[PDB]
């Protein structure tokens, strides 16, 4: 059963790829209602309030 | 248990800290200056540095909440602050000599160990107590959930003071000369004290010899201390060596490293990182310690200190290390130290005074018992098998005399003739001939060779 | 005998090994200052003191011969036979009055060779346990697992102490 | 006369809240867990007569 | 007070765990729902309510209920209906039956609740939201109307 768990694995990862890639604008405005607006990433932050 | 483990870190919300050096760096040589300026604001107003070089150097203790410090002098400079805000709660001059610090359940109660008595202060400087019995203490350490203080003196003694009712409940004789090593098993509640016969002593307050002696070290000992779990327990010695050993019914050396100097203090955070308080340097070592001791094949961090040192604590949940010596106090910043979550209702840093006045009534209802402590937290649900006579006899010296036990048949006096105490000498006769009847009943409980 | 006293100075002396690896970057302590300005590496055995491992065996040694039951002969000398300086009960009849004590259960530090434990039960504790063992039960690990599972919110989740506290009649 | 008694002597009658009732729970529980234990025993089962 | 928190928090914790294993979420994301969410319980749960933070917590649910159905579609996955969707509206009928307890008087409170079963719930619960309604609120004709509408 262990290939069948690492089958499930790489379909978890194939589903998270395929949902990262193209976002229509209106998913965009959904996720910062239910995620929110944060940033984590040090330079990327200074991007954003420069 | 893993889908346990698994639903325990959606629930959790904060993640520990780590340092990792790239391109081969050493993380050893790396200063606390490098680490202020690449960490945020507030974690950088944690690392500060008092000067106080007229006073002798300073022992320290953390509130068992990581928001109060105390810190003692040698020559008799006594304050409480809390730390994260820079506020000054008390500081009072004691007209001796002081030895060791100490915490009492809270932040309210200071235990300060004097010259020549011990003294109890409350956190704004006011005095409570002055314990005349407790006298030439050394060490102090305190076991919260049996409301026990715990007191080393000079004279050899070994004393358990209860708190909640003032008290002393029992007074040792270690039979050991001075003592000046003693640390506590937060899982086992049991005291550890060194020696310089090379051996550590194993001490409860039921008991009036040692559970038990450990050899350790091929010289004398001078620092012990204990993880959180209660599993490993590492010493140092003027043999100059550094040892782990294993508590769990083992007592074998995990791990041994030989050092430039005997290791005057130890300390474990709550993650398992392990600290060396060496003269005036400090090092830490830092190890997965997922079902595994610290690896001393390398130091994780070091520092330098302006005196040599005289005391470590790890702030309880917080990421840092609480250094005293002899110009002052000191507070490094060591990235991964602290546990990230806490309860709220066991030890809130962010708890107001109505939640603080709460907590203290359920842990007062709640105390241990002292004789409960034993080298097995959980021996209460095992089942003692014993003869039936064992019992009888136990029961007798904790009692100091039989309950069960018929005293010495009295004749009462009695009217028509049998009040003249020849009667009575007679019915005395007469019971004492009916319990004999019953001790002697359970007492009994070829030709020619017939003629034979 | 001199030959088990031989061993257990022996492998007493294998675990306090003396000879052990230094740590590689370790920042050096101050030994002494110049005030008119330097680590110096040093001699690693500095030390010097009585022999310890003497010392533990001895102790060890009259912990367990003070935790060993005791024979008791009632032999009386002249007891219904002749009693005198020269005269003495013979040794069978040395035999016939000298009452072995059971042999006792071992001591939890046979095998650990540089512990010593005391073998006192501590009976104010021993107050508190349960003597023999309940009814619905049939082996002692069952009553004991029972024991130590805690119920209280303190060590559980919410439905976990829910359901741990379900009432049997609810009217 | 005709006299009235409580089936259990200790409970309380009223609407209780989520707290009291959890606690009456867990308080019985406790009980029930360390029911063989000699000091439990003593003072459960004593009655005046 | 919070043990009510954390007992509603532990019972949304198996549906999110599966949107985990489906690969629809990330484990990032889970950690913001429910620190999220934590926060809009805190508000519902204590001794002084308001009407703003029940209309809070339920839109919270109905945008979460939008995204992972935007998302079902460009995966085309279709199982575990019950399990996720279910799960999060009988959880909102719950706010909603307690708010419409607390203001009865509120006709609005009472249309975006019938709104609501419309879109997401079964057309048997839609019947006891119209009858509930129709019992306090008898003496508008226009309520009438409505439900014979429908």
């Amino acid at each position: 059963a262990v290939a069948a768990a690492e089958e499930e694995r790489r379909l978890r990862q194939r589903n998270r790829l395929r949902l990262e890639e193209d976002k229509p604008a209106v998913e965009r405005c959904l996720e910062e209602l239910v995620f929110g607006d944060v940033e984590n990433d040090e330079d990327a932050l200074l991007r954003r309030l420069r | 248990t893993s889908i346990k483990a698994a639903r325990s870190e959606l629930l959790l919300a904060e993640e520990p800290g780590f340092l990792e050096g790239e391109d081969g760096e050493d993380t050893a040589k790396i200063c606390q200056a490098d680490i202020v300026e690449a960490v945020d604001i507030a974690s950088a107003a944690k690392h500060f540095d008092l000067n106080l070089r007229q006073f002798g150097p300073y022992r320290l203790n953390y509130s068992r909440t990581g928001r109060h410090l105390a810190f003692g002098g040698r020559r008799g400079h006594v304050a409480a602050l809390d730390w994260v805000t820079k506020k000054l709660m008390c500081e009072i001059n004691v007209m001796e000599a002081v030895r060791d610090i100490r915490f009492l359940h809270s932040e309210a109660l200071l235990a300060v160990a004097q010259n020549r008595w011990l003294h109890i202060y409350d956190n704004q400087g006011i005095e409570l107590h002055c314990i005349r019995r407790c006298d030439r203490v050394t060490r102090l350490e305190f076991l919260p959930f049996h409301f026990l203080l715990a007191t080393a003196s000079e004279t050899g003694f070994l004393t358990y003071l209860d708190v909640s009712v003032g008290k002393i409940v029992a007074a040792l004789n270690a039979r050991a000369g001075r003592l000046d090593v003693m640390s506590q098993n937060p899982y086992n509640a049991v005291i550890h004290l060194g020696h310089s016969n090379g051996t550590v002593s194993l001490w409860s307050p039921a008991m009036k010899e040692p559970l038990a002696k450990i050899l350790c070290h091929r010289g004398g000992v001078r620092a012990v201390a204990v993880d959180s779990t209660g599993t490993y327990m590492a010493t140092s010695g003027l043999d100059h060596q550094l040892k782990i050993f294993d508590l769990r019914g083992t007592y074998q050396p995990l791990s041994t490293r030989t050092l430039p100097h005997g290791a005057g203090h130890l300390a474990f955070s709550q993650r398992g990182l392990l600290v060396a308080g060496m003269g005036d340097v400090v090092n830490i070592w830092a190890g997965q310690g997922k079902a595994s001791p610290p690896s001393l094949e390398q130091p994780y961090l070091t520092h330098r200190l302006s005196g040599p040192v005289h005391g470590l604590q790890f702030c309880p949940f917080e990421d840092v290390l609480g250094v005293g010596h002899t110009g002052g106090i000191t507070s490094m910043l060591v990235p991964g130290a602290g546990e990230p979550n806490f309860d709220g209702l066991e030890s809130n840093p962010y708890r107001s005074r109505k939640q603080r006045q709460e907590w203290e009534v359920k842990a007062l209802l709640e105390k241990v018992p002292a004789e409960l402590i034993c080298l097995d937290p959980r021996a209460l649900a095992e089942v003692d098998v014993i003869s039936l006579e064992q019992g009888k006899k136990e029961q007798i010296e904790r009692l100091g005399y039989d309950p069960q036990a018929k005293a010495p048949f009295q004749p009462k006096p009695k009217q028509k003739g049998r009040s003249s105490t020849a009667s009575l000498v007679k019915r005395k006769r007469k019971v004492m001939d009916e319990e004999h009847r019953d001790k002697v009943r359970q007492s009994l409980q070829s030709a020619l060779d017939r003629f034979v | 005998k001199e030959k088990k006293k031989k061993e257990q100075m022996i492998d007493l002396q294998n675990l306090l090994t003396t000879q052990s690896p230094s740590v590689k970057s370790l920042a050096v302590p101050t030994i002494e200052e110049l005030e008119d300005e330097n680590h110096r590496q040093m001699i690693k055995e500095a030390f010097a003191g009585d022999d310890v491992i003497r010392d533990f065996l001895k102790e060890k040694r009259e912990a367990v011969e003070a935790s060993k039951p005791k024979d008791v002969d009632l032999t009386l000398p002249g007891w219904g036979e002749w009693g005198g300086v020269g005269l003495k009960p013979s040794a069978k009849k040395r035999r016939r009055f000298l009452i072995k004590a059971p042999e006792g259960p071992p001591r939890k530090d046979k095998n650990l060779p540089n512990v010593i434990i005391n073998e006192k039960r501590n009976i104010h504790a021993a107050a508190h346990q349960v003597r023999v063992l309940p009814y619905p039960f049939t082996h002692h690990w069952q009553f004991e697992r029972t024991i130590q599972t805690p119920i209280g919110s303190t060590w559980n989740t919410q439905r976990a102490f829910q359901k741990l506290t379900t009432p049997k009649v609810v009217t | 006369n005709i006299r009235l008694w409580k089936a259990n002597a200790s409970e309380k009658l009223g609407v209780l809240t989520s707290r009291e009732k959890a606690a009456k729970d867990y308080n019985q529980k406790l009980k029930e867990k360390f029911q063989h234990y000699p000091h439990i025993k003593r003072i459960a089962r004593h009655r005046h007569l | 007070m919070a043990e009510i928190i954390q007992e509603r928090i532990e019972d949304r914790l198996p549906e999110l765990e599966q949107l985990e294993r489906i690969g629809l979420f990330s484990h990032a994301e889970i950690k913001a729902i429910i620190k999220k969410a934590s926060d809009l319980e805190y508000k519902i749960q204590r001794r002084t309510l308001f009407k703003e933070d029940f209309i809070n917590y339920v839109q919270y649910e109905i945008n979460l209920l939008e995204l992972i159905q935007r998302r079902r579609t460009r995966i085309g996955y279709s199982f575990k209906k019950d399990e996720i969707e279910n799960s999060i509206v009988h959880r909102v009928q719950g706010v909603f039956q307690r708010a419409s307890a607390k203001w009865k008087d509120d006709v609005q409170l009472w249309l975006s609740y019938v709104a609501f079963c419309k879109k997401w719930a079964t057309k048997t619960r839609l019947s006891k939201v119209f009858s509930a309604m129709l019992a306090i609120h008898s003496n508008k004709p226009a309520l009438w109307i409505m439900a014979a509408k429908w």
